[PDB]
């Protein structure tokens, strides 16, 4: 179980404030005027069968980052010292209630008054807003979200997933829930498990934890290679037909050819994307909203104050001394260690791997292309209007594209089992 | 909706939480009491008995009597008995003493007069105010629970006396 | 029409498939093709081959709208916007809204422009709302592909469906414009490329393909998709929270097997049941006729459910127990066999009084004024004294917070004569009416603290004080329902948790035997006892024998000691029953806290808000004014609950577990929550719609964004949103095939500002609130992507944007007026203008001076120049302007801008070979404006030619500012090249998914360009009832 | 040139709340229905109501409160021009006392 | 707006200039014309009424307050209600407004 319930905030870009402005907020709320866009997101990305894409919000990362910004700048307004709600505007957005249910225009006398300025990297903590305090259920509810966008928000890079391997977390109904998954996608599961978790937290050792745990495990693997059709974990995988392609779709298949052998005991680890790429994946996207929706209930192990940068080291309960460090991959090298892997398992030819390579080539040249003409574009926009300054994607830098830690995690990965 | 009550010192049998009932005290000839307030004053005043008794080779069953209120606290109002006896609670955990005696027998008379001295007008002006969180200590106030309790005390350096 | 809502509401209907094309635009012929010319050898065409073409032969080609025309659907929506090409004339679909007072057919009221495009994009979504379902394959046998395979559609006459749907399999035997584009193509993206094939000799669970369609209705049900995919559940979880509600008594399978993909969209959001609490608890409100039915269903099904049965007899005998001397003229047993007076058809008053418990936050139950004493009570008569024993005991099962005083005062009343107490004023006396202490108000001081009383004048009333303080039943709750599918709607309480007035206890023992212990019968110990106290009494026995004092206390132990078997069940297997039978219910419960004798704390006011007020934004604030109250008392009789009190009886060999088990089995066969949870989805859909929608036209305090404030609309008001808002509640209802209430609540006031909360509030002065939140909607954010796709793709709509210049230019030059050049365009910034506003005075010529009207600046100016108008000078002064300008526009040179800002437009071709004059359309369209309407702008367009031709004068009238010729498609499409007129090839960048090689299959250009050939996904998804895979064992 | 009224004038706009009380005649309304409220509120007034009736009392007068009519608004906005651009055509010209 | 052409010219004549004694004269006359008649002064109230009944695009509409209550009784068995006691004392089934 959890005891700390610390979360932090969205970081400058060079930036004087959030990098969000009136435009893209009221392009948030446009169909919803509450900050917590969970669900609404997972109707945008339309479970993941084309690359979604709008003039505001060009990609799915480019909204997940807005949503970050967005509750990074709204949510200083309580959490000042004073604890007052209702009293000042951010952006011409005031808060309904208390209990922060959504946000409304500002009324004409605190729209003469100037406006709060938020700063970066902050770092807040749930139990000092008294009316979350006193209601538990409302602090676990919004505190998912929150753990997600710490997630997000924690490092530089994309966002960060939990993997795990352990034999006594299977149990009969684990097995009665898991076969009625069978034939699906795992967006589809990511999607009922978030509804799911909305509605009931989670028990420490429920079945729905174990499940979601049993589910990225079994997707990491079938990701790195480890296991296809003819080697399964009791008998469970997940397939993709078209590795390498923009928009990749996995199915959660059954299979009696074989049953790898495993190892006993507890093991887990740590992943992320460094490449921009992730921007246009949606299933590493769910992957991360998946572990931040079970952090509420449970608590993880801690991670290392050295693979983190100085401002956000040392939180209560999600960075310390010795903890584990982040395994970083990017996402063209692993293609190749997936058809690497495969090949020498013997169930794969060269001509095919060729074929997969050639496809991804084509992906990765047309999704860096498109991500640097919209960095362009939001470069010349920060110029021409200085009172506005916003971002519509996760700012990165040229050095990112370059392979780096992909072998290490990929062999850690494969070490799991 | 009524209170949640505990002790961190040394609860009797273990970890435990009470809970009162909606029934009333009607002795007191002038006011009525909750069963959370009831027994939120009798134990304040058992504290702070015990600290102006004190000696300090004389060891005592318990170094804190005082309840705690961990639940509920949003159904209390401000001019309420219970978040005033809460106020008290707190003050007489730190060590803090009431300038009159306290008999050896209370009677209804002598209740009825002190609750009246609690609800009569004014304001509060002691830096300690409650939270359900935890139970907070001065920086330099003489108890001596965090040394030996591990669980529910947080001694603040900034909060001083 | 109310309580028939109240008890069960349509279902509607989601889920709907279709086997046609995903596409809502079409390309037409607007002129013929000149195949038999004289340059060419007719042998050259391929339409004297009759191959069938991807595209239509002809001249000129253009896009239309025209929702749903090549699909094939099991449900209709009937909601299609249907297109004209622009040789008709589309003005009936801009005149259907606010333009009931316009005389003329062809002519509409501009300011109504933006109220009627609006409700059009609705239609456009809710006509989309389908699934996309996979019919069937074949393998080509011809080399015109690779061995593709080609998708079939059902219905007659499928062999144009194959010519069209797949433009990359024609052959290319020809140098026209259609086979240059088809060369142009890549030739492997053609048919299927993707199968989940999961079970051997089964449908494949979904397929990818290539198809002609266009990207918005894709993206629509991609929406839509996602949205009944987050719904969905799966058996095992079905089995779980049934077995959940039932407590244990039944038991219900799950198959455990690889099965097939199935689709049961029921899980919503707590939100969702919250905003849907809230409508039915305003629709509700101050109206027992409306609630009434309600509880006697509940009290049916808890005579259906239960075991306990009511025997009158168990009384009467005992009362026969003790024999009276016929010496005498008063009788106790006598007294209680006549006031007690049982029929057993009474029992629906007992059942009624637990129903109520569900209810208490907006149902109170009080007991009938006529069951008191008729003139009031006095001690010294028999009658009365057990009156007051009926009330005694029957008080303490309503649910009213005043029971205590009442009961208190109804003693009170007896002894007036002869004990005192002192009152609070002279209004309310020791002599008035108990029923009149209705209050926490009303409330005596002496009642609060026992000081008041004395000891020694009325030692009764300070001993039934006492007994009141310290004995009354406590309140307690318990544990229902499964929230894991059919989460809670409770407002106030926690969700999984039901408040009861009196305390429970499980057993421990599935065959129970007699036993007192139950709180009901130690309060009526307390009540036998307190009335042999004043019985007893030397003051009392005067007029009555010794023995009579005896015998009264003798019947008054006959009923301490009744064999009551009624407070045993209340105490052990009521509240079990109440758990199980409240998740089934249609109007959930609605509870507010109980609170014993805590008069700081009884509740008086609830409260629900439905709009705003002024310059108030934020619902905190403005929820505390603007509330309405809800809420009446019901009545109930006493003689009937004291008799099912005290005449409870059990079958003679009970078993609870065996009897439970038989009894709630088929009551959990029946699904109507499941329904129930569909028709909160659309209801918080709807309100979430109306509110987008309505923002658009007037001020709002949410924050929205706004693409169409580029057409001219009017300055609304309350009238006006109220005649749009019940427009938008129409087409939702129509859409989903509702019959009954939807959105009716909200529009009986100002739509404006509208929001949904509910407090309730203390007597002490506390209260408490709820404002739900809003959980957000896919309509509205469809609605809204459509608005941003019609801001550039407007001419395919019939929209042309801009304004217009009239003047007279003549040449032999072939241009387009709908894409003018530069130097026939002036604007406000040119040098040389006149601009014109409200100020306009004609001042008439003398003696050949010419005729002058007053510029802006004060200069007055003659009939000759560039002129900038506004469009309501012209409309408000018609036959004025008509008789003075229509001369030197037609022959001098006078040049009119009309700033008109969105207009729709008429398309007329001519031969260019002929002289060709314009006039005439012109002049209509001037004399045709009215000061509230206009008809559509007639525009002149010459034909193109595929070869050479000869020059011929024309004359044009009206020419547009900017381009709008964006709704062309090819012309010439079957000739190599145009020669002259107009020219435009294939558009390459709405097939760019076939043009260029190396972008990605899944790629749209929304909402910049709609793509007309795209990847489609297409379902085979079963939808069974769940009865079919979730079987109870008999 | 003057014309006197008993009430409040201010330009005319088609597009103002219903429920604004910075119209006087709206205002008056919401005073008065919540004067109803205070004497109804406790049933000290009245004695002989066999069973409470403030919960109906209360729900009849909000609905009466907040009520969407327009003709506060008309008053306040269009009867005065009304009745200036009628005046000076009148056969009986107009004759006031303050 | 009004406009009106016309030629110049000095043999033009249109005597319709007077002063403001002469207007109040004649106003005082009229004044006591009245004498305490009502029979006087009944049909320009009642003129007037009627013009402005016409001209006003504010209309009259009692149904909106019948459906802001929406209540309807079963019999007389409804004893006691307020809002049947407040829609039968207001009569919306009668449209005479004068």
């Amino acid at each position: 179980a959890r005891a700390a319930f610390l979360f932090k905030t969205v970081g400058f870009g060079g930036l004087q404030n959030v990098p969000i402005n009136d435009e893209l907020s009221s392009h948030l709320l446009r169909a919803g005027n509450s900050p917590w866009q969970l669900t609404q997101f997972l109707d945008w990305i339309s479970l993941g069968r084309g690359l979604a894409t709008s003039a505001l919000v060009p990609t799915a990362g480019s909204r997940y980052y807005q949503m970050s910004c967005l509750l990074s700048g709204t949510l200083q307004i309580p959490f000042r010292p004073n604890h007052r709600w209702g009293d000042i505007r951010f952006l011409r957005l005031v808060w309904s209630a208390p209990t922060l249910d959504g946000l409304v225009v500002a009324p004409p006398q605190v729209l003469a008054q100037p406006a709060l300025q938020a700063q970066a990297d902050r770092v807040y903590d749930c139990d000092d807003y008294p009316f979350l305090a006193r209601d538990p259920r409302f602090k676990h509810r919004v505190y998912q979200q929150l753990s997600a966008v710490t997630l997000l928000n924690l490092t530089g890079f994309g966002p960060i997933s939990y993997v795990r391997v352990d034999e006594d977390m299977w149990s009969g109904d684990v097995n009665q829930l898991l076969m009625n998954y069978f034939g699906h996608t795992f967006a589809e599961i990511a999607y009922t498990l978030c509804q799911a978790s909305a509605n009931r937290p989670w028990e420490y050792d429920g079945t729905y934890a174990r499940m979601t745990q049993i589910v990225l495990s079994l997707f990491w693997l079938s990701y790195v290679g480890v296991i296809h059709q003819q080697n399964t974990y009791r008998t469970f995988y997940f397939q993709c037909n078209r590795r390498g392609d923009a928009a990749e779709v996995w199915i959660l298949s059954c299979s009696l050819n074989h049953s790898a052998q495993i190892r006993p005991g507890n093991r887990s680890l740590f992943v992320m994307p460094t490449s921009p790429d992730w921007n246009m994946d949606v299933n590493l996207i769910l992957s991360s909203t998946l572990t931040g929706c079970l952090c509420s209930g449970s608590q993880l192990p801690l991670i290392d104050n050295n693979s983190v940068p100085a401002v956000s080291r040392n939180i209560h309960g999600w960075t310390g001394r010795a903890g584990n460090q982040l395994h970083g991959f990017q996402v063209r090298r692993m293609v190749t260690e997936f058809c690497d892997r495969l090949r020498r398992d013997g169930v794969m030819t060269q001509a095919q791997q060729n074929q997969v390579e050639a496809l991804a080539d084509q992906t990765q040249q047309f999704k860096r292309d498109k991500l640097e003409t919209w960095a362009r574009e939001d470069d010349q926009y920060n110029q021409a209007h200085p009172n506005s300054t916003m971002f519509r994607t996760k700012p990165f830098t040229n050095a990112q594209w370059g392979r780096g830690n992909t072998g290490a995690t990929s062999a850690a990965i494969a070490a799991l089992i | 909706s009524a209170g949640v009550l505990v002790h961190y010192d040394k609860p009797t049998n273990g970890h435990h939480y009470l809970l009162g009932t909606l029934t009333q005290m009607v002795s007191a000839p002038p006011y009525i009491i909750n069963a959370t307030d009831a027994m939120l004053l009798e134990s304040c005043l058992e504290q702070f008995s015990a600290n102006v008794r004190a000696r300090p080779a004389q060891p005592v069953t318990r170094l804190d009597q005082c309840y705690h209120l961990r639940w509920g606290a949003q159904y209390v109002g401000e001019d309420s008995l219970t978040y005033r006896l809460g106020v008290l609670s707190l003050l007489a955990t730190n060590g803090y003493q009431l300038a009159r005696p306290i008999p050896r027998q209370l009677t209804n008379r002598w209740l009825s007069s002190f609750v009246s001295q609690i609800m009569s007008d004014g304001v509060n002006e002691t830096p300690l105010w409650p939270q359900e969180r935890y139970v907070q200590i001065a920086y330099d106030s003489p108890s001596v629970v965090d040394g030996a309790t591990q669980y529910g005390y947080v001694r603040k350096n900034q909060l001083r006396l | 029409k109310k309580t028939a809502q109240l008890l069960h509401a349509d279902t509607p209907r989601l889920v709907t498939w279709d086997a046609g094309l995903c596409t809502s635009f079409k390309i037409v012929p607007i002129v013929p093709a000149q195949v038999p010319q004289d340059v060419l050898a007719y042998t050259f065409f391929t339409s004297s081959y009759a191959i069938q073409s991807p595209f239509p032969e002809a001249a000129v080609s253009r896009i239309v709208v025209h929702t749903r025309w090549a699909s094939n659907v099991d449900f209709d929506r009937d909601s299609s916007v249907i297109m004209a090409p622009p040789t008709e004339n589309n003005i009936h679909l801009f005149k259907q809204l606010l333009n009931t007072e316009t005389l003329s057919v062809r002519g509409a009221n501009p300011l109504m422009f933006r109220a009627n495009v609006l409700h059009m994009l609705l239609e456009f979504v809710l006509d989309n709302l389908y699934l996309n379902r996979h019919t069937g394959f074949s393998q080509d046998h011809t080399p015109f592909t690779e061995g593709a395979n080609l998708r079939s559609l059902p219905g007659p006459d499928a062999e144009k469906w194959y010519s069209i749907m797949y433009p990359t399999r024609m052959g290319t035997p020809n140098v026209s414009k259609i086979c240059n584009f088809v060369a142009s193509c890549v030739r492997n993206r053609v048919g299927r490329f993707d199968r989940a094939q999961m079970m051997n000799g089964a449908m494949s669970e979904w397929v990818d393909v290539f198809e002609t369609s266009d990207a918005l209705t894709v993206s629509i049900r991609g929406r839509w998709m996602a949205r009944l995919a987050r719904m969905n559940i799966n058996p095992t979880e079905i089995e779980w929270a049934l077995t959940e509600c039932a407590q244990g008594y039944v038991t219900v399978t799950s198959p455990y097997a690889p099965s097939v993909n199935r689709l049961m969209p029921y899980r919503i959001s707590n939100a969702e049941r919250q905003i849907s609490q809230i409508i039915r608890i305003m629709n509700i409100g101050n109206n027992a006729t409306v609630i009434q039915p309600v509880l006697q269903d509940i009290s049916v099904l808890l005579q259906r459910i239960s075991p306990l049965q009511i025997d009158p007899t168990i009384i009467s005998n005992t009362m026969s127990t003790v024999s009276e001397s016929t010496t005498q003229t008063l009788s106790p047993a006598s007294s209680i066999l006549g006031k007690l007076r049982p029929s057993n058809s009474d029992f629906s008053s007992f059942r009624v009084a637990l129903a109520g418990w569900l209810y208490n936050g907006v149902v109170t139950t009080v007991i009938d004024d006529s069951s008191y004493p008729k003139d009031g009570g006095s001690v010294t008569s028999l009658e009365n004294l057990w009156d007051f024993f009926i009330l005694a005991l029957a008080l303490p099962l309503t649910t009213d917070p005043c029971a205590p005083v009442k009961a208190f005062m109804t003693l009170a009343n007896m002894m007036v004569g002869f004990e005192t107490i002192p009152m609070d004023n002279q209004i309310y006396t020791q002599s008035r009416r108990a029923s009149a202490f209705s209050t926490p108000h009303t409330w005596p001081r002496c009642f609060m603290n026992i000081q008041l009383i004395s000891p020694i004048d009325a030692p009764i009333l300070r001993q039934w004080a006492e007994i009141i303080h310290r004995y009354w039943p406590n309140p307690s709750q318990i544990r229902y329902g499964a929230p894991n599918v059919f989460g809670s709607a409770n407002l106030f309480t926690p969700p999984e948790v039901l408040l009861l007035p009196i305390d429970h206890q499980p057993a421990n023992v599935t065959t129970p035997t007699l036993d007192f212990t139950n709180e009901l019968t130690n309060w009526r110990a307390r009540v036998c006892e307190l009335m042999k106290n004043l019985v007893d009494n030397q003051r009392y026995q005067p007029g009555w024998t010794q023995s009579l004092v005896s015998s009264m206390r003798g019947t008054l132990d006959k009923l301490k000691l009744i064999k009551s078997m009624t407070p045993m069940y209340l105490q052990q297997l009521a509240p079990v029953e109440l758990a199980v039978i409240a998740p089934m219910l249609p109007f959930p419960p609605f509870q507010v806290p109980y609170v014993r004798l805590d008069r700081d704390r009884v509740p008086t006011m609830v409260g629900v808000t439905r709009q705003s007020r002024d310059t108030i934004t934020q619902p905190a604030l403005s929820l505390s004014t603007t509330n309405t109250t809800v809420g009446v008392p019901l009545a109930l009789d006493a003689r009937a609950i004291t008799v099912a009190l005290l005449s409870g009886k059990y079958p003679p060999d009970l078993v609870t577990n065996v009897w439970y088990a038989d009894a709630i089995y088929p009551m959990y066969a029946d699904t109507e929550v499941f329904s129930n949870l569909q028709r909160d989805m659309i209801t918080c859909e709807a309100v979430q719609t109306l509110v987008t929608l309505v923002a658009q036209i007037s001020e709002t305090q949410y924050p929205v964004d706004r693409y169409l404030d580029w057409i001219p609309s009017l300055r609304a008001s309350a009238a006006t949103a109220a005649t749009f808002a019940e427009w938008v509640n129409t087409s939702m209802k129509t859409a989903f095939d509702l019959s009954d209430m939807l959105l009716e609540p909200l529009l009986s006031g100002d739509p404006r500002m509208t929001q949904l909360a509910i407090q309730y509030q203390q007597y002490n002065g506390r209260t408490f609130n709820i404002i739900p939140e809003m959980p957000g909607s896919v309509i509205a954010d469809c609605v809204q992507l459509t608005a941003e796709v019609f801001n550039h793709e407007y001419n395919l709509f019939g929209i042309a944007r801009g304004d217009i210049i009239i003047g007279r230019v003549q040449s032999t030059h072939l241009w387009s007026p709908l894409a003018p050049p530069p130097d026939l365009v002036f604007d406000r910034d040119t040098p040389g203008v006149h601009i014109f506003g409200r100020d306009c005075r004609i001042s008439f010529g003398m003696n050949g001076a010419a005729p002058m009207i007053r510029d802006e600046t004060g200069l007055m100016v003659p009939f000759e120049g560039n002129w900038i108008f506004p469009l309501a000078l012209w409309q408000m002064n018609t036959r004025y302007f008509n008789q003075q300008f229509d001369a030197w526009i037609k022959t001098g040179e006078l040049r009119i801008r009309i700033e008109m800002g969105a207009y729709p437009y008429m398309l007329h071709y001519y031969d260019p070979r002929q002289y060709a004059n314009a006039w005439n359309l012109t002049s209509a369209w001037l004399e045709e404006i009215t000061p509230t309407s206009i008809p559509s702008v007639p525009f002149m367009v010459p034909i193109s030619s595929d070869h050479d031709i000869s020059s011929a004068p024309a004359v044009q009238y009206i020419i547009s500012t900017e381009y709008n010729d964006r709704s062309l498609f090819c012309t010439n499409s079957s000739s190599p090249q145009t020669i002259a007129g107009p020219d435009k090839h294939i558009p390459v960048e709405r097939y760019n998914i076939l043009t260029n090689p190396d972008a990605p299959p899944t790629q749209i250009q929304l909402p910049e360009v709609v793509d007309l050939y795209n990847v489609v996904t297409r379902y085979a998804y079963e939808t069974p009832p769940i009865t079919a895979v979730v079987m109870g064992v008999p």
